[PDB]
RNA sequence: AGCUAAAUAUUGGCGAGAGACCGAUAGCGAACAAGUAGAGUGAUCGAAAGAUGAAAAGAACUUUGAAAAGAGAGUUAAAUAGUACGUGAAAUUGCUGAAAGGGAAGCAUUGGAAAUCAGUCUUACCUGGGUGAGAUCAGUAGUGCGAGACUAUGCAC
RNA sequence: UUUCAAUGGCCCGUCUUGAAACACGGACCAAGGAGUCUAGCAUCUAUGCGAGUGUUUGGGUGAUGAAAACCCAUCCGCGAAA
RNA sequence: GAGAAGCUCAGACGAGUAGGCAGGCGUGGAGGUUUGUGACGAAGCCUUGGGCGUGAGCCUGGGUCGAACAGCCUCUAGUG
RNA sequence: AAACUUUCAGCAACGGAUCUCUUGGCUCUCGCAUCGAUGAAGAACGCAGCGAAAUGCGAUACGUAAUGUGAAUUG
């Protein structure tokens, strides 16, 4: 149960944030859990997704399926993964979009920022 | 509560209780207590007699406080 | 529940439900002023009275002499164990066809007769 | 019509009175408001009592002439018999009331 | 697409329809009414004699104030008229309901129109102009127009 | 609708002293407890007081 | 203060055991463990008599006879009920038992008949279905 | 056709309370079959008080029952006195004598002075034990018509009843019609 | 002649937390590019209009047609979801099937004709009784004092 | 359920002494659609207390999480005298 | 025993506008309760099938449908 | 006997009711005090790679400087 009087549990309010969020709060938003290796190496329960990282899909009709996040469509809460794809009536290839949630990182895309958020939330690397 | 009430009940029948014939107008006798002494006189008197006149003098800035006087047997 | 007579079977239609398709077969009771209904003329449809009342030793029962208990899940089947030879379970229409099965399979456990099994 | 028992109607709403209507809905968020503004002042003002002293008066009328309340602030005289100066009591927290007179 | 009606066999039949086809809803009835029940053939045979008024089309529903001719004898009635917007729509649909046929490589000798309905499309508005500074409708009645063909 | 409603109601100090002495008396039978619906079947004592 | 006939009038019309349904002229049922006859009645009631019976369906095979302790457990719950099992035996000696823990004892003499009977039906539903395919 | 004529054919009396009190249920239930089961008048009229509204059960006080039960023509020295009402105390009564009093309910001042004054206080229940009967027992019920509302009741012209006034004193229904000097009196 | 905080008001503005309120003819006029479209010279007046699908996967290709489109196909859990898209009533309309009809129809009572629906009882308990196996029951009797009750154990086999 | 046969059956609502009326409204259907709330008064009923009765003008537990529940003092309203 | 608000026996009676009273049916929302119903299909809708009640209405079979809904005791109203 | 008319049912139409949702409205409560000649509110005209409306902006024109996050915008 909430206490804050600064916290909202209103449905019609929290809907509004979460479909009027920003760039910058969905990509916070998109976040999807580390795998168990991650979580001992890094100390961290979940992180923010991010291109070109490698991902497994736990739920859905792709579910198994190992790949490479290529592009993340934060207007549509959706992450393209290479080799994600169905085929559309002429033939041609049409990525399909998993949620974050329905995910886990199984290799990071290391860099300065990324290395600096996993110190700043008080994990190793 | 409104489930209790007697409009629920009178549900369906036209008049609502007030009659095909007299029906329920606006005020078909005056407003308020109007007309105590020309046609509401009958109850007037009989119900309220010494509603209407002056009796007694008139005292100027009546202040009860120095009148305090309760009473114990 | 023995030899159940009905007084009358016709179901009291409304007054002029057969000629305007905005006023529905519901009965209302009748209240204009030149109402022939309910002044009750020869020729003109009968409303509802107390009179037509079926006898209580027969009253909510259906021909076969038991009274048809709407059951929602196999706890409202056992309600019946007792009562066996005066209600039958009647299977509720929102009840799944895979627990309507264990229904059906407790009544006949049971005994209690099912109105709409199967 | 008057047709009915009891006393003759006395409403006085023959004005535009439904623009002028007060509701009370405030009323836990004003007792809400005063307690946490007094506890405010009481922290500010530590180690200062909260409530200054206050005279014992008798009530003007006979109605009222029997019993004891509390005054808006000391006489003169009252300073003066006690050894307190008019300028020191208002700096130490006790209420000055040139108005009122010791009979 | 869903139809009216098929208690036949679906692999000797065809179909064809039109929507929303901006001819008259009447009209079409009383062809479609005309048409039904008879060959593919003599159905193009006498829709040709339509076109050149050697047969005219019965109207026994929407007949109010048809003129009479003598080529009504032929179906009973004394109301008939040509017409040749309607006749035209259904000539094509016939055609298409014909190549269907083909393609399904249906016995195009026993072909007999089996079924064929004319439904009301969505009336399209336009605005006429009365005495006395007054607007009026005046609104179409498109036809929804489905021929089912089978073997006899 | 108007705000002004009567929204509360107001019940006299000893008639809400009764209703909750009456609630606590009739929290400490065990039998009401079972038909309001609670599982107080393997409980080992009405009113069950526990250790501080 | 508290009594049989206080708790009756308080959980007549509304308790979590009491089957309420406005058909047939306002029929009720009564679910209580300790109550064999099924009615909705004062003296059937186990929630309120100091003595009484209930019969429930032993698992997989027997009935479970319920038998209400002395009064003095009544603020015990725990200890408050009894529970007693009857062998995988003939029907007869079931009935012959309860007759004898029921009447014979002078607890409840007007309840061995419905518990004789809710026994006898209890096991009517426990045979096995000669299922004709 | 039947020619009957029906004035007196419901009766309009009170058959049950029309209160939910359980406890009042239970009284009335034990004095159902007191009165059924026994020719005694006094169970017969305190089943028909118990349906009583509270308008219809005035309070009465000790110092009342203190007077009837006192009378020098009595001969009531040590039985009980019954009321189908409440017990309310008289604090005039400075001393307040020996009473044995049955009520529906007392007042907790009253109920103080009776049981210190060496007296006792019973319930309905209580008295139908001591007396299944009503033998020997003092039935009395408060005045009914001591309420405001009798005062008002049958308001007329020379009726002398109370009339209903937002105040008291002058201009308040104190003229014409009130007094000789103003037309007509009453 | 003059100044002065606090307790007080607040259908405007800004921010925040809620609701026994309304659920698209409701709730603000406006849930939607609404004081917008549009009307009047002007002051002013002032709407209507929410929902495919989880994802466009929004129907490749063949064939008929001048084309719009149709028929095959294809996607989908669903095209009885095809953008004229959640479900999809009534008024009204077409086809098919049944019935009736001599200047109304509709209704009520009774019955005929035609169509249609349920009544599975001889489940279950029990008397007699052919074949059949089987740790064998009451009466006994031993195991919190009298006594009624019962679980377990040896005889009774 | 449909239809047939015999008998009976005037179009509903409304004003009205009187409506089938040559009196008025009603072409059809869907959705909406009219005794509500408040300041009082009167009767009756229920509840609590009772010569008393009324905690919520206000103050406290208060900070937690508190428009709630709970507690608290002096006045005051009505009644106890006309 | 017979939801004592229960059970049981007997007698008489039954028109109704305006109007009065009582007991009930139905709708939206709230508290309590029902190891309550439901994607193995809730609500809604259609129905040339069935059942109950004098009636307001209710339950159910068969289709369509896709995401919530109901019984009982009370509370409440922009409730027919 | 057909056609026609009427009634019902099954499919297909017209229409958008019912059901379920809702970044909306309404109401209540709490907190705050900040427009303008140093040019306000409002109006007009323009600004994007493909832009009429709304939003934002002003020839430095869906904007520049500065700070924060850290791989996107998306048709």
């Amino acid at each position: 149960m909430k206490f804050s009087r600064d916290v909202t549990s209103s449905r019609r309010k929290q809907r509004k944030a979460h479909f009027g969020a920003p760039s910058s709060v969905r990509r916070v938003l998109m976040s999807a859990p580390l795998s168990k290796e991650l979580r001992e190496q890094y100390k961290i329960r979940s992180l923010p997704v991010r291109r070109d990282d490698q991902i497994t899909v736990i739920r859905g009709s792709n579910k198994g399926r190992e790949g490479k996040i290529t592009s993340v469509y934060r207007k549509k809460f959706l992450l393209l993964i290479e080799r994600v794809t169905r085929e559309k009536a002429n033939g041609a290839s049409a990525p399909v979009g998993i949620d974050a949630s329905k995910v886990v990182i199984t290799k990071l895309h290391l860099d300065k920022d990324r290395k600096d958020l996993i110190v700043r939330k008080g994990g190793k690397v | 509560p409104t489930h209790t009430s007697k409009t629920r009940k009178l549900r369906g029948h036209v008049s609502a209780g007030h009659g095909r014939i007299g029906k329920h107008r606006k005020h078909p006798g005056g407003r308020g207590k109007a007309g105590g002494l020309q046609h509401l006189r009958s109850h007037f008197d009989k119900y309220h007699p010494g509603y209407f006149g002056k009796v007694g003098m008139r005292r100027f800035h009546l202040m009860k406080n120095p009148l305090w006087r309760p009473t114990v047997n | 529940a023995v030899n159940i007579i009905k007084k009358r079977t016709k179901p009291f239609k409304r007054h002029q439900s057969d000629r305007f398709k905005r006023v529905g077969e519901s009965w209302r009771k009748p209240r204009g002023i030149d109402s022939c209904v309910r002044r009750r003329f020869r020729g003109t449809i009968s409303m509802p009275k107390i009179g037509y009342g079926n006898n209580k030793k027969t009253r909510y029962c259906m021909p076969n002499g038991l009274k048809a208990f709407l059951v929602r899940n196999v706890s409202d089947v056992e309600l019946l164990l007792m009562h066996n030879k005066t209600y039958a379970a009647e299977i509720a229409g929102n009840v799944s066809a895979r627990k309507r099965v264990e229904i059906v399979e407790k009544a006949r456990a049971l005994g209690v007769k099912v109105t709409n099994a199967g | 019509a008057i047709h009915v028992k009891g006393q003759l109607p006395n409403a006085h709403f023959h004005k535009d009175w439904q623009r002028y209507v007060k509701t009370w809905f405030n009323q836990p968020g004003r007792k809400l408001r005063r307690r946490q503004a007094r506890q405010t002042k009481a922290a500010k003002i530590a180690p200062r009592p909260v409530e200054a002293i206050r005279p014992a008066v008798k009530p003007p009328t006979i109605r009222y002439n029997m019993k004891v309340r509390a005054g808006r602030g000391f006489t003169l005289e009252e300073l003066k018999a006690a050894g307190v100066s008019r300028r020191v009591a208002s700096t130490i927290g006790i209420p000055v009331d040139h108005r009122r007179r010791n009979r | 697409v869903r139809y009216s009606a098929s208690p036949a066999l679906e692999t000797k039949c065809a179909k064809a329809r039109g929507a929303y086809l901006r001819t008259h809803f009447k009209n079409s009835r009383e062809v479609a009414f005309t048409i039904n029940g008879m060959s593919l053939k003599k159905a193009f045979i006498f829709l040709d004699n339509v076109k050149e008024h050697k047969q005219a089309v019965p109207f026994r529903r929407f007949n109010g104030g048809v003129g009479r001719t003598a080529q009504g004898k032929e179906f009973g009635v004394t109301q008939a008229r040509w017409p040749v917007k309607s006749v035209k729509f259904f000539y094509d649909l016939l055609k298409n309901a014909e190549a269907n046929a083909e393609a399904k490589g249906l016995d195009m000798d026993k072909l007999i129109i089996k079924h064929v309905q004319v439904n009301a499309a969505p009336k399209q508005r336009r605005r006429t102009y009365r005495a006395h500074g007054r607007v009026t409708a005046y609104l179409s009645s498109p036809s929804h127009i489905e021929i089912i063909v089978a073997e006899e | 609708t108007k705000t002004w409603r009567k929204w509360h109601v107001k019940v006299n100090q000893n008639e809400k002293r009764y209703a909750i002495s009456s609630a606590v008396a009739a929290s400490g039978v065990p039998s009401l407890l079972l038909a309001r619906g609670h599982r107080i079947e393997e409980i080992p004592e009405v009113p069950l007081v526990v250790d501080d | 203060s508290v009594s049989n006939d206080l708790i009756w009038q308080v959980i007549r019309d509304n308790n979590r055991f009491l089957v309420k349904r406005p058909e047939f002229g306002g029929i009720q049922f009564n679910r209580e463990p300790v109550n064999v006859s099924g009615k909705n009645a004062q003296r059937f009631s186990g929630l309120c008599n100091d003595k009484a019976v209930g019969v429930q369906a032993n698992s997989p095979r027997g009935v479970v006879l319920i038998t209400k302790t002395n009064p003095k457990n009544a603020q015990k719950p725990a200890k408050l009920f009894r529970k007693d099992v009857i062998a995988n035996a003939s029907s007869r000696k079931t009935y012959k038992s309860i007759a004898g823990r029921i009447g014979r004892t002078g607890y409840r003499d007007d309840l061995v008949k419905v518990s004789v009977a809710r026994a006898s039906a209890i096991l009517s539903s426990q045979r096995p279905k000669k299922t004709v395919a | 056709g039947i020619d009957i004529e029906r004035h007196h054919v419901r009766k309009s009396q009170r058959s049950k309370p029309a209160s939910e009190n359980v406890y009042l249920k239970l009284l009335v239930k034990l004095y159902r079959f007191l009165a059924r089961r026994t020719d005694s008048r006094f169970n017969k009229a305190i089943l028909k008080r118990l349906f009583q509204s509270k308008t219809n059960r005035p309070p009465i006080s000790i110092s009342k029952i203190a007077a009837l039960t006192s009378r020098k023509s009595a001969s009531l020295e040590g039985k009980t006195t019954v009321i189908v009402g409440t017990v309310t105390d008289d604090e005039r009564l400075l001393t307040v004598p020996k009473l044995s009093v049955a009520a529906l309910r007392f007042t907790k001042s009253a109920r103080a002075r009776i049981l210190k004054a060496g007296g006792e206080v019973l319930t309905l229940d209580q008295l139908a034990l001591r007396a299944p009967t009503g033998s020997n027992t003092v039935l009395l019920r408060g005045k009914k018509h001591a309420r405001e509302a009798y005062r008002h009741f049958g308001f007329g012209p020379h009726k002398h009843k109370a009339p209903y006034v937002r105040s008291e004193g002058r201009k308040f229904e104190r003229a014409r019609g009130r007094r000789k000097s103003r037309a007509f009196k009453v």
